[PDB]
DNA sequence: AGGGCTGATCGTGCAAAAGTCGTGCCAGCCGTCT
DNA sequence: AGACGGCTGGCACGACTTTTGCAATCGCAGCCCT
């Protein structure tokens, strides 16, 4: 409408662990080979 | 509703935490805090994928409903950003969800991406989903005379009857896609 | 579809015009709708819809003047894709309902010229009204005006071109006086009478009383349905439970005591 | 009992009360046609405390400077008619609300999907809406929606009689607040002014003008003689 | 090299030496600007134009004349390099740059804005363009196509029409012949335009058309010179009945008033 | 004694090229009737 | 017994799908080179 610039208040690029994010959810028994793969690694999460 | 048995969850190690937390070495805990980190970051992505898949379910049966009551041939043809529409996310975030994804209902086991066809020009404006078509299709060749099988012309005209606007190529493909004979092949000896 | 006509004119005008749009249902053109405040002509041109071949797909009847800016307006025809920011709801939404259907507009006067220019210019085409940096989609639509302003009024003023007037007008309906129809009025208002006795779910219908009807009929009443409805409700407020014929009309809310 | 505030002594007024009250035991919307100040929000009060659902919350919502987003924030998009639970919140100034704004409070009530609540309603405006529809200012729908029911309010010049009541209750009041004796009494003269006086405001202003007066006077001796609402005044 | 003659109707009078003279002046891709009939015929000389124009030349890029008020038309016609501009952020090529090597099918919308004019007047200047918040100007190439419906030297000497913009444009002014002046093809177009209405309405037979409706179209104004003509046979086809005998009751068009 | 500059931390998409189908359309052929 | 016909299958083209390949700018300061 009326030409302006900022006058009052109000995105990401997701990284390889965000990005690994959204390659999940392909697929479920799969997922759960993946995840006990990373729980393997992780010593904090059960 | 998602399936709970078959949903992954995964729980933050509290004693893994709190050695952690007070770990007297220093470069172990900023290991302990990078790893918990890192564990968060997966459960939040677990969560929130999960979530979305729920919502993605719950906006497809939203506009399934019909084929899911009545049956196939009242399945409406739908696309991805269709789909896409009705929600915040994207269609990529569409494909992403529809991926090897089975879901169980009254009517039975099927997969997320069935749910989509193809859109078939009609009689009276609408479109079919191509699925619809060929279930319908079907039927009608099924319930046939065994001594005069029915010609693809003439099953082209029948469904015309109903607005194929269809040229019997498409219902050719169809029908070999349900495996359906020739009309001389079909017809036999009463 | 079907065109629905409850409540259709008695008057033998609103047969014939109702034979015209028969005829004209089959036809693919626009329409010009010489209606009046509250006369049905919006209505009028939804049964026609409905009766217009096929059900037409999505059917909307948007009026540019009922709206808070013409640039709102012509993003309604078309939203030029990444222009500005924000909206408050899916512009392109409006010219996809033409898409697989027609266009119905209200008080179409209060159009702005170069909002008129540029859907003269989209008619002859047919394409989306905004490129939004493609192409425009020349997408299968009807149209229907309605307006109660003369369009040879508007011709004189200047506001429409002399082709937007001349293209955009294939078809008149003009609609009779609602103070004019007096069968088709009295008809009217017994349908409606039924119709609110059933929906008000009152067990006994209270009728009409022939002094209440010569007071309703010697009404103006230029909304043939809107007046007509209101002075309905206005009835209905002072219910009688099926023994006060007065019938008095609360309609205006400035009028008390 | 919500201490009877502004009892209207009046026949009319007493009318407009037991429509109120009608109203109140039903949980569906109604017009109330009132202007500020004529529309005491002492009326307001006394309808939420009549609320037919004494446990229904009443958020009595009123025209606010939100801008577009907001406008989205007071949307579901949280709603602005969760904030209330099964009561009529007193809509005001409906008449300065923006049109796409109108149209979203409209498909709120008994309405849904208009663009391809367990609460009821209550809304008053000051300007003549049917003019403003024959404008085009405002939604049809949402104008002929919202007035099921119309309940027009008296003005200040309608209340002749009850004015020297509601005088006398003011007096009263100010005297408890001012911690007044009691009401020194009136004179021919400040009945004369006070009836001259065309009253723009009929709740606000009278309340204002009595504060005005007592500190002018601030004394429960001697009788109330005079008073003027004008820029300056001198013997 | 394509035909491509589509509905080119009404050539009977000297129309078709005004087409002869736009196929001579087709190859030449210097500023081409007409005179249209007003009311009708415009879209038709555009049409004509880019049919003479080679198919794999490029887009014909089509704008109507509006404004400056709009933001959105000067980024169209400027370009758009930075943000709050048009489209994204990004570098959003405007209208002129969405045309590179296809025809500029200018309208002569008299538009109130002489701005909207004088900037028009750069964009063809030397084949050359900067967009908003454009960091370095783009020389870009293609071709242009004007009308008009109204006679130019008056604005310009009313000044309502800026006197550079019409000497940088009109390289030729085509001139279309009226509908009270070609007065020749009217049998001939009114026979394919009731042609194509019966088609359209699925008319089983040509109705034919009485002497006396003949008489009434020569006697006929015509404002519109192939679109007023179109309509009116519509609306007397709406009115008649293929084959029979409502084919003589004919209707010129629904705002006259009824019979 | 003053400059270079070094690594901590961050982030539910999309888009762009590619693929891929829906639909129609052409070429041949064999069962057949002529 | 050569042609009609319906099937079938190859061919093509815009219109829905989708997948992978990116990984921005940001303030701390002490240490090393000059
Ligand atoms: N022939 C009819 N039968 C029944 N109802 C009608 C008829 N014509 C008009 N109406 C009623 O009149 C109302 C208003 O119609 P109309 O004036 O066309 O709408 P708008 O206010 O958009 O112009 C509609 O709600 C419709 O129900
Ligand atoms: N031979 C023809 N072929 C195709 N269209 C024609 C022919 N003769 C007249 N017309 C019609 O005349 C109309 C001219 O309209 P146009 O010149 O765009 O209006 P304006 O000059 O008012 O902008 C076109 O819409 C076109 O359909
Ligand atoms: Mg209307
Ligand atoms: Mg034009």
């Amino acid at each position: 409408m009326k030409q302006g610039l900022q006058l009052r208040l109000s995105l990401a690029m997701t990284p390889q662990l965000q990005q690994a994010i959204r390659l999940l959810q392909l697929s479920t028994l799969e997922l759960q080979q993946e995840l006990q793969q990373a729980l393997e690694s992780n010593p904090l999460l059960e | 509703e998602l399936n709970a048995d078959s949903i992954p969850r995964l729980k933050i190690n509290q004693q893994y935490a709190a050695m952690g937390n007070s770990a007297r070495n220093d470069a172990d805990g900023q290991f302990i805090r990078s790893n918990l980190q890192e564990a968060r970051w997966l459960i939040k992505s677990l969560e929130s994928r999960n979530d979305t898949l729920l919502r993605v379910s719950r906006c497809i049966v939203e506009q399934q409903q019909a084929f899911f009551e009545q049956g196939e041939e009242y399945m409406k043809p739908m696309v991805l950003a269709d789909i896409a529409q009705a929600v915040e996310m994207h269609e990529s975030t569409i494909s992403r969800v529809t991926t090897q994804k089975y879901l169980h209902s009254p009517r039975g086991i099927f997969e997320l991406k069935y749910f989509f066809s193809s859109h078939v020009n009609t009689e009276g404006g609408g479109e079919a989903s191509s699925t619809a078509i060929r279930a319908l299709v079907k039927k009608l060749i099924a319930a046939e005379n065994p001594a005069k099988p029915l010609s693809d012309s003439k099953l082209t005209s029948m469904l015309s009857e109903q607005g194929i606007m269809v040229a019997r190529r498409t219902v050719a493909k169809y029908r070999e896609s349900l495996s359906i004979p020739p009309s001389n092949q079909r017809k036999q000896l009463v | 579809a079907e065109y629905k006509d409850n409540l259709l004119g008695e008057a033998n005008s609103f047969l014939e015009v109702l034979e015209q749009v028969s005829h004209l249902a089959p036809l693919d053109k626009p329409v010009l709708i010489i209606g009046e405040r509250g006369t049905g002509k919006e209505l009028i041109a939804s049964r026609l819809h409905y009766l217009s071949s096929r059900w037409q797909g999505p059917f909307i009847s948007l009026n540019c003047a009922a709206l808070n800016e013409n640039l709102l307006d012509s993003e309604l025809f078309g939203h030029e894709a990444g222009a500005f920011t924000g909206a408050q709801k899916r512009h392109p939404g409006r010219f996809e309902r033409a898409d697989g259907g027609t266009l119905f507009l209200d008080e179409l006067a209060t159009a702005p010229m170069m909002v008129q220019e540029k859907l003269l210019r989209v008619i002859e085409y047919g394409e989306l009204e905004r490129v939004g940096g493609s192409q425009p989609l020349q997408v299968n639509v009807r149209l229907v005006c309605a307006t109660n302003a003369d369009l040879p009024a508007m011709v004189n003023e200047g506001t429409f071109r002399a082709d937007l007037l001349d293209r955009l007008a294939f078809d008149v309906v003009q609609l009779p006086p609602l103070r004019e129809r007096e069968s088709d009025i009295m008809l009217m208002a017994e349908y409606f009478a039924i119709q609110m006795c059933r929906e008000i779910k009152l067990p006994l219908f209270p009728g009409f009383t022939e002094r209440a009807r010569e007071t309703l009929l010697n009404y103006r009443w230029p909304g043939n349905i809107r007046e007509l409805k209101n002075v309905v409700e206005r009835s209905v407020y002072r219910h009688g439970t099926s023994d006060y014929p007065l019938d008095d009309i609360i309609i205006d809310p400035f009028k008390r005591r």
